[PDB]
RNA sequence: UGAGUGCAGGGUUCUAGAUCUGAUACAAGUCGUAACAAGGCAGCUGUAGGAGAACCUGUAGCUGGAUCA
RNA sequence: CAUGAGUAACUGGAGGUCAAGGCUGGUGCCAGCAUCCGCGGUAAUACCAGCUCCAGGAGUGUCUAUGAUGAUUGCUGCGAUUAAAAGGUCCGUAGUCGAAGAACAGUACUUGUUUGUAAUGUGGCUUAUCGAGAGCCGAAUAGAACGAGAAGAGUUCAGAGUAAGGAGCGAAGGAGGGCUAGAUUAUUGAGCAGCGAGAGGUGAAAUUUGAUGACCUGCUUAGGAGUAACAGAGGCGAAAGCGCUAGUCAAGAACGAAUCCGAUGAUCAAGGACGUAGGCUGGAGGAUCGAAGACGAUUAGAGACCGUAGUAGUUCCAGCAGUAAACGAUGCCUACGCUGUUGUGGUUAUGAGCACGGCAGAAGAGAAAUCUAGUAGGGCUUUGGGGAGAGUACGCGCGCAA
């Protein structure tokens, strides 16, 4: 089930069985992997770069073509940012939150919810800073 | 074993849940679209998650949905993958 | 033992319900297990439209209904005999009582 | 998440009880299937397929009218050659028939065959 | 706790849970060097100082023979019961008595006698059932 | 190296004490009758006042209710 | 070996458990007996004796510790809807527990050989008339030395991507929460106008109020609460709880689908955050209702129930406190499981599904009533052990007090 609250919802999307080459599309491999670099450096999130692969230039899961992963890719190139995005998007909300409770102190749903974001955060954290994937001394923007 | 079990009727299988199988089924689609007057062909995927316009003369084409996007009144389209 | 499957309340997937008053006793009562009553009463009797018919100025004249939905507590409707003690298998029976007028 | 080598038990269990003749197990693992075929070797159960679906494992398998039941024990208990007749008694109705399957550096072994081999092992699981 | 490592939980918390049961607690964290018979001793040797006379408890409907005696080895007061026929007439005040347990698991009272935990069972050095049925005398 | 012994303190276990206050047993004493039937104001849980005494009264809750309607 | 001879049983019981007498005489709730249940108030198979029986027997009764009885301490192997028993709700450290696929290594694990036990105990044989006894033999526990096997456990990898988790995209739904600005009535209070005798309250009445004009009907105003009917075995929230209309600010649940990362996870002593009502500390305010207090009735007496009146509180802001029949009296994850019917929100080859529910049978289960209770050595925490005394005493921690 979910880890902050009492959910057990069931959407997903199915992988497919085996992958081939996407033979009915109209760019090269050189053409895909230019894309992807360029879409790399206006800053955009690497979940929104599959995304706009599948939906506009016509290519599913992005990795028939490449035979390797968007972040390898990303690492190769030197493109690889300061902090994991996941870890990124957590501070993110934790930081809109405090900035609400700044102005409507009141709130103690808000109030609810920011503890359990900041639980989330330290404990990704601690998966990161075991893999040496950021500093040991390391602590949140707050 | 029973065959029932083992190789189910295709009726059985389209009433399934897309996990709930032997093997599990992809549901998502490509497919050619041609646009009305103009007659270019655009490249698109079944349940879009973006708006898409035709190359050149700037119709929307297809409309993004909560399940399967819709394709605009006069335009047609054929599966490719 | 447990008497009821449903408590004798119609609360389910909630917490908590607002409260209304005993016509009767004006007591507190929970609105999900308050006993309730509907009423449509003219507002001139039966014994008087004879008398109607040659008072009113009008060609013709349609008599107004008052309307009423009415809330007892357990004690009250008892009482009141609105509702009556039951056998073991009767108390399973549910089934729609007529508008009072 | 549940222990698949007793999730496969009690699917097998149930199933006999409600009179089928075959299921479909979904979570495999390595001792799930040599479980399987130990138990096809004394015929318990007749046909074995496996689907290789990438999504973990599944089985599908024919169960014989001799099964009563089968279980699994946790923990896996250690246990020297001189402990093995205990469980024997404990688990198995009869002296005469049945099966208590060990674990070993020989593979899934039955308690006849700990004697042949002189070995003890882990505990794993029963049937009858 | 049923984990293949888990052994040191599960020791510590049965442990625990058996204070729960009344025999084993008393053992550990109750008084029970307290009584004249018992943990202590099985027999108990005192003086008559007091005769005495106690009521039945209900539906019975008696008057039992009981003696107050100073116990030597702890210089309490305590009750026993004289048990037999004409028993009493065998006591002196300021003889020697030997006295003994009613023989339930901890000191309670038996029968239809309220608050008495303890019987005579030689007067002088001499069994009270010989006394009794005269077929031994007083030292004198 | 040190036995013994001064003087202050602590740590433990027992024991005395004017007087006050619990509990238990009281054949059957005195005053009421609070609960068990709609027990004569349906009962019970929390909280706050009050009162010879059981208890009574406000406020929110529960049915183990006298209603599966 | 040889001489004499003819001696030698008691303790506890006899109503049931529990083997064995309604036998005869005394006693009359006395005297006594009885582990427990129970006997005796003048017809006692239970007391006190006589006589016959029973049980063990050179022995038999009692008291006191302990093992068993006992699955009433539960590893094997008990319980927690109503009998005693699931923490008010979340977060969280120590602790205990943790995918599939392909490979790798040997310290646990199991086993060989060798060490490691006099007596006792165990398997035997031989000699004291016999039997304990004595004498000789064989193997042995835990612990250690050196080898071996690799299923389970362990470590790693990525042309692998959970009906494991987290991040993100698209269209939509809800009394979920904070803030800003408005609203239709209603209950009280004042002003003024009309009218000229009663109003209120009850089972029936009295306190009480009215010619200083009540009551009722108009028009004006002033406040402070609340959101009727629609409204449900309907919806939302971690629980406590949430119902007028617009605008605004964050985050969450579910659904659709070829998005991204890759073990990031389950449960939780200590520690931290929320918690109806009533209560307390300070400020604002004060319509209605109303503990305390005061009257009128009723009664033997009412201090109560009923009526008149009336204060703290009841509302808001900033905090403290920490309890409820905080209950579906049913812990949290994760499984395997029969049918029919009816809802709510999305999606649909229009056949159906996914999440959250209600209802009615069945089969199993259970002491039954009934079923959040079926099947089961899956994981982790709380918790009970005949009534009472007692959720009380002493010590300690929090709180302004309670
Ligand atoms: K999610
Ligand atoms: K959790
Ligand atoms: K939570
Ligand atoms: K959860
Ligand atoms: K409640
Ligand atoms: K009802
Ligand atoms: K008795
Ligand atoms: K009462
Ligand atoms: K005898
Ligand atoms: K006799
Ligand atoms: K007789
Ligand atoms: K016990
Ligand atoms: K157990
Ligand atoms: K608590
Ligand atoms: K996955
Ligand atoms: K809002
Ligand atoms: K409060
Ligand atoms: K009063
Ligand atoms: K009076
Ligand atoms: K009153
Ligand atoms: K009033
Ligand atoms: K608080
Ligand atoms: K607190
Ligand atoms: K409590
Ligand atoms: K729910
Ligand atoms: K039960
Ligand atoms: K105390
Ligand atoms: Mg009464
Ligand atoms: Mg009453
Ligand atoms: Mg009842
Ligand atoms: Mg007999
Ligand atoms: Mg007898
Ligand atoms: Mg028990
Ligand atoms: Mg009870
Ligand atoms: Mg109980
Ligand atoms: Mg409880
Ligand atoms: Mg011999
Ligand atoms: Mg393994
Ligand atoms: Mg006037
Ligand atoms: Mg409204
Ligand atoms: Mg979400
Ligand atoms: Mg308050
Ligand atoms: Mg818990
Ligand atoms: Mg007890
Ligand atoms: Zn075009
Ligand atoms: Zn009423």
């Amino acid at each position: 089930a979910r880890m902050y609250s009492n959910g057990k919802g069931q959407s997903k999307s199915v992988t497919p069985y085996n992958l081939t080459y996407p033979t009915y599309i109209k760019h090269s491999k050189e053409e895909i992997v230019d894309v992807i670099l360029n879409l790399a450096r206006k800053g955009t999130p690497p979940s929104q770069i599959g995304n706009i692969l599948r939906d506009n230039y016509g290519v599913g899961k992005s990795f028939a073509v490449t035979k390797t992963k968007i972040l390898t890719l990303l690492k190769i190139a030197g493109l690889k940012p300061v902090i994991p995005e996941d870890l990124n998007n957590i501070v993110k909300k934790c930081v809109n939150i405090k900035a609400h409770l700044a102005k409507y102190t009141n709130d103690k749903s808000s109030k609810y919810q920011l503890i359990q974001m900041q639980s989330c955060l330290y404990r990704v954290a601690r998966y990161y800073k075991s893999k040496n994937e950021l500093p040991a001394g390391w602590k949140p923007p707050f | 074993i029973a065959k029932n079990l083992l190789y189910p009727t295709v009726e059985e299988i389209k009433k399934n849940n897309k996990r709930k199988q032997l093997f599990q089924e992809v549901k998502g689609y490509f497919m050619e679209v041609k646009c009305a007057g103009c007659a270019t062909l655009n490249v698109c995927y079944s349940h879009s998650q973006k708006t898409i316009s035709c190359k050149g003369c700037s119709m929307v084409i297809l409309r993004s949905t909560g399940g399967k996007a819709k394709i605009s009144n006069e335009c047609s389209y054929m599966v490719i993958s | 033992t447990k008497k009821r499957s449903n408590n004798g309340r119609s609360k389910k997937n909630r917490g908590h319900t607002r409260c209304v008053r005993c016509e009767h006793c004006s007591a507190m009562v929970p609105n999900d297990k308050a006993i309730k009553k509907f009423v449509v009463r003219s507002v001139i009797d039966a014994a008087s439209l004879d008398d109607l018919k040659i008072a009113t100025i009008y060609e013709e004249y349609e008599v107004p209904k008052s309307y009423y939905k009415l809330n007892y507590c357990v004690s009250c409707a008892v009482h009141i005999k609105l509702v009556r003690v039951r056998s073991r298998w009767e108390r399973k029976i549910r089934k729609e009582q007529r508008v009072s007028a | 998440m549940m222990d698949k080598l007793a999730n496969l038990c009690i699917t097998i269990n149930n199933a006999n009880r409600a009179q089928k003749r075959s299921v479909v197990i979904r979570r495999i693992s390595k001792v799930c299937r040599l479980f399987l075929e130990s138990m096809q070797k004394h015929g318990y159960i007749t046909d074995i397929v496996y689907i290789d679906d990438h999504r973990e494992g599944k089985a599908v398998v024919g169960l014989s009218g001799r099964l009563n039941r089968c279980g699994a024990i946790c923990p896996r208990y250690d246990v020297e050659l001189k402990d093995v007749e205990r469980y024997r008694a404990n688990l198995l109705p009869s002296r005469g028939f049945g099966h208590l399957i060990v674990t070993s550096s020989k593979g899934l072994i039955d308690h006849r065959e700990c004697i042949q081999h002189n070995t003890g092992g882990k505990i794993l699981g029963y049937f009858y | 706790m049923y984990g293949l490592l888990a052994a040191r939980n599960l020791k510590k918390n049965r442990h625990k849970r058996r204070y729960a049961d009344k025999d084993f607690a008393k053992k550990a964290r109750g008084d029970i060097y307290q009584n004249a018979v018992g943990y202590s001793a099985p027999h108990a040797k005192g003086i008559v100082t007091e005769k005495l006379g106690v009521e039945a408890k209900q539906p019975n409907s008696a008057i039992r023979k009981c003696v107050r005696v100073h116990i030597v080895r702890l210089n309490k007061k305590v009750i026993a019961y004289v048990p037999h026929d004409g028993g009493l007439n065998q006591i002196e005040i300021n003889d020697e008595v030997i006295v003994e347990g009613l023989g339930k698991k901890g000191c309670r009272s038996k029968g239809d006698i309220p608050g008495v935990r303890f019987r005579v069972c030689k007067v002088q050095k001499v069994s009270l059932k010989a006394l009794v049925t005269k077929k031994k005398e007083r030292p004198a």
